[PDB]
RNA sequence: GAGUACGGUAGAGGGUGGUGGAAUUUCCUGUGUAGCGGUGAAAUGCGUAGAUAUAGGAAGGAACACCAGUGGCGAAGGCGACCACCUGGACUGAUACUGACACUGAGGUGCGAAAGCGUGGGGAGCAAACAGGAUUAGAUACCCUGGUAGUCCACGCCGUAAACGAUGUCGACUAGCCGUUGGGAUCGAUCUUAGUGGCGCAGCUAACGCGAUAAGUCGACCGCCUGGGGAGUACGGC
C-alpha cells in the first residue's frame, strides 16, 4: 500500500477491501497477508466501517 | 461453511468438501469455546502461554 | 386420513453432545417428519452416538417419503456426534441433495456462558 | 469551519425526491455560509443484509464544510426523516473532490 | 541538565451523547407428534392442558466473534463494536529562545481491581445464600435441576489485593547476536532514536539466576528489617 497507490486504505473502494476477506466474511489474519501492521489496523477499520454502511456483509449466512 | 453439489459428482465428494469448508472456518473451535465461562486470568495465562511456545518453536527452527 | 405432496424439502439436523434431532420440512418451514435418538431406543450412552444419528435419519427419512420430497437441502446445527452420520444416510433413503449449509449460532459477544466444571 | 463527508443511503420506493432532498440540505449550509466540494449519486445498489425489512437503496455521498450549528440542524434531518434509513458522517481533515468509485463496471 | 515556541505521526489514554450486527431468554402465531433435558450412570425438572424441533413477528437487557500480535496507550489500578463532540500525555525533525529555573521527599494531598455499603432506576445471561435430585459410612461439598442479593446505570462512601518484575525514584559508564512497535536519515542494505521480547562475554550471587529494561561498577534522596509463635493481635488515638 506504500509502493505507488492508496496512501490509507478507504472504506469506498470494495476491490481492495474483498481481498482481504474470507468467504465466511471475517477479516483475514495478517499473517498470512504479510500485510505491515499499521496497514493492517487500516483495514481492520475500513472493514468494520464498510461493513456498517451494508457494503459488505457481516456474515455470508445472514 | 456451505457446499453444493454441482455437476453429479458422488456423495463422497461432496461430503469432504463440506468436512473441509467446515474445518476451514473453525466451527467446532468456536463451539467448545464459548462452552463455559474463562475468567480473564485464564484467558491472559493461555496467551502467554501460547505465545512462550510459538515463540520457541520457531526459535527452534533455526 | 388427509394427505399432501410436496417436493424440494429442507432436512435440520440438529446435533449436540447428548442427543441428536433430525426433523424434515417444507421450504416454508413446516414439519413433515421428524425422529431423534432418544426415539429410535437407545436411551443413554448410546444415545450419543453416530450410530443412533444414522437411525434416526433413516427413520425421518423413510416417515417423509410418503410427500415423494424427491429433492433435500441440508442444514446442519451442532457440535456433537452424528454431524455427518445423519447427512450420508439421508442420501441412502434415496434423495438427493442440492447443498449442505452449517448453520450452528455462533455469538458475537453474547451472554456469559455458565461456571466451568469442576470434576 | 470544520471538514466533514457523509455516507447517506435512502430508501428505495423514495428514490425519486432524493435529488429535491439533495439540493434542499445544501441550501441551508449555503445560507449558513458552508460549502459543498464534492456531490456523488451512486445509488440504486444491493444491500448485504436487510435494513428495515429492505434490500435496496440509494447512496449518495457529499463532502462538505460546516459549522456545529450546520452540521448539528442536518443531522437532525437525518434522524427525523422516514426516508433515511442509515447514515454515517466520518470528518476528513482535508477536502477531496475527484471521484470514489462512479460506475467502473462498463 | 531542565523547560518554551513551530510542522508531523501512533495509540483498547479519559469524559459526554447516538447508532449497529451476532446470539440468549420471554411473549404471540403457523407446521407437527411423543419425547426433551441432564449424567460416569441416573434422577429431580420440562411435555399429549401439545413440549423439544422448524418458520414468521415483537420486547428487553448485557457483552462486543474475526482483526488480535512477547501488539499499543496509561503514574499505577487499568483501557477492545462504530461515529461525532470536549480533552491529557508520548514519540519525531529543524531552527530559534530562557539560562541551573534540577533530583529526592518525613508530614500532607489526590488517584486506586473485585467484593461491600446508602439513595433512585433497570432485570436477558450468570450466580453467593437457598430448595430439590444424586454420590457417600456420613456429604452442611465436588456433579445435576432451579434460583435471590449481586453482576449493569447515576451520585456518594469504602481505601483494601500473590495492588508482583514478590525488584523505590533520578542520573552516568560497561562485549555482542536474533526478533518486534512508533518515527527519522544515507545508498532492499547500513546508521541512529524512544519502547517491547528471547540468548549471552565479563562482573555479581548461598545457589537458582541477573546480565544496557542488571540483581554489574558508581553518585543523590526516601521507605523498610533485626529468631519462630503470641500477632499485624490486645488497649488507646484518628
Ligand atoms: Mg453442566
Ligand atoms: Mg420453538
Ligand atoms: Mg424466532
Ligand atoms: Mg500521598
Ligand atoms: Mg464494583
Ligand atoms: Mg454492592
Ligand atoms: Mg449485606
Ligand atoms: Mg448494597
Ligand atoms: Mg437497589
Ligand atoms: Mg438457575
Ligand atoms: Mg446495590
Ligand atoms: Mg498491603
Ligand atoms: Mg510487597
Ligand atoms: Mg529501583
Ligand atoms: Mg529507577
Ligand atoms: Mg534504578
Ligand atoms: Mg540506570
Ligand atoms: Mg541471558
Ligand atoms: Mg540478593
Ligand atoms: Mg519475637
Ligand atoms: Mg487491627
Ligand atoms: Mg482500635
Amino acid at each position: 500500500f506504500t509502493a505507488e497507490g492508496v496512501k490509507e486504505i478507504d472504506y469506498k473502494d470494495l476491490n481492495t477491501l474483498k481481498a482481504y476477506v474470507s468467504e465466511t466474511g471475517k477479516i483475514v489474519p495478517s499473517r498470512i497477508t504479510g500485510t505491515k501492521a499499521k496497514y493492517q489496523r487500516q483495514l481492520a477499520t475500513a472493514i468494520k466501517r464498510a461493513r456498517y454502511l451494508a457494503l459488505l456483509p457481516y456474515t455470508d449466512s445472514h | 461453511p456451505a457446499v453444493k453439489v454441482k455437476e453429479n459428482e458422488p456423495f463422497d465428494v461432496a461430503l469432504r468438501r463440506f468436512k473441509r469448508s467446515c474445518e476451514k472456518a473453525g466451527v467446532l473451535a468456536e463451539v467448545r469455546s464459548r462452552e463455559f465461562y474463562e475468567k480473564p486470568t485464564a484467558e491472559r495465562k493461555r496467551k502467554a502461554a501460547a505465545a512462550v511456545k510459538r515463540h520457541a518453536k520457531k526459535v527452534q527452527r533455526e | 386420513k388427509v394427505k399432501k405432496t410436496v417436493v424440494d424439502g429442507i432436512a435440520h439436523i440438529h446435533a449436540s453432545f447428548n442427543n441428536t434431532i433430525v426433523t424434515i420440512t417444507d421450504r416454508q418451514g413446516n414439519a413433515l417428519s421428524w425422529a431423534t435418538s432418544g426415539g429410535s431406543g437407545f436411551r443413554g450412552s448410546r444415545k450419543s452416538t453416530p450410530f443412533a444419528a444414522q437411525v434416526a435419519a433413516e427413520r425421518a427419512g423413510q416417515a417423509a417419503l410418503e410427500y415423494g420430497l424427491k429433492n433435500l437441502d441440508v442444514n446442519v446445527k451442532g457440535p456433537g456426534p452424528g454431524r455427518e452420520s445423519a447427512v450420508r444416510a439421508l442420501n441412502a433413503c434415496g434423495y438427493k441433495i442440492a447443498s449442505i449449509t452449517d448453520v450452528t449460532p455462533i455469538p458475537h459477544n453474547g451472554c456469559r456462558p455458565p461456571k466451568k466444571r469442576r470434576v | 469551519m470544520r471538514h466533514y463527508e457523509i455516507v447517506f443511503l435512502v430508501h428505495p420506493d423514495q428514490s425519486e425526491q432524493v435529488g429535491g432532498m439533495v439540493e434542499r440540505y445544501t441550501k441551508a449550509i449555503e445560507e449558513d455560509g458552508g460549502k459543498i466540494h464534492r456531490l456523488e449519486d451512486w445509488g440504486r445498489r444491493q444491500l448485504a443484509y436487510a435494513i428495515n425489512n429492505v434490500h435496496k437503496a440509494h447512496y449518495v455521498l457529499m463532502n462538505v464544510e460546516c459549522s456545529a450549528k450546520a452540521l448539528a440542524e442536518l443531522e437532525d434531518n437525518f434522524r427525523y426523516n422516514d426516508a433515511v434509513i442509515r447514515n454515517l458522517v466520518m470528518r476528513r481533515d482535508e477536502a477531496v473532490t475527484e471521484q470514489s468509485e462512479m460506475l467502473k463496471a462498463e
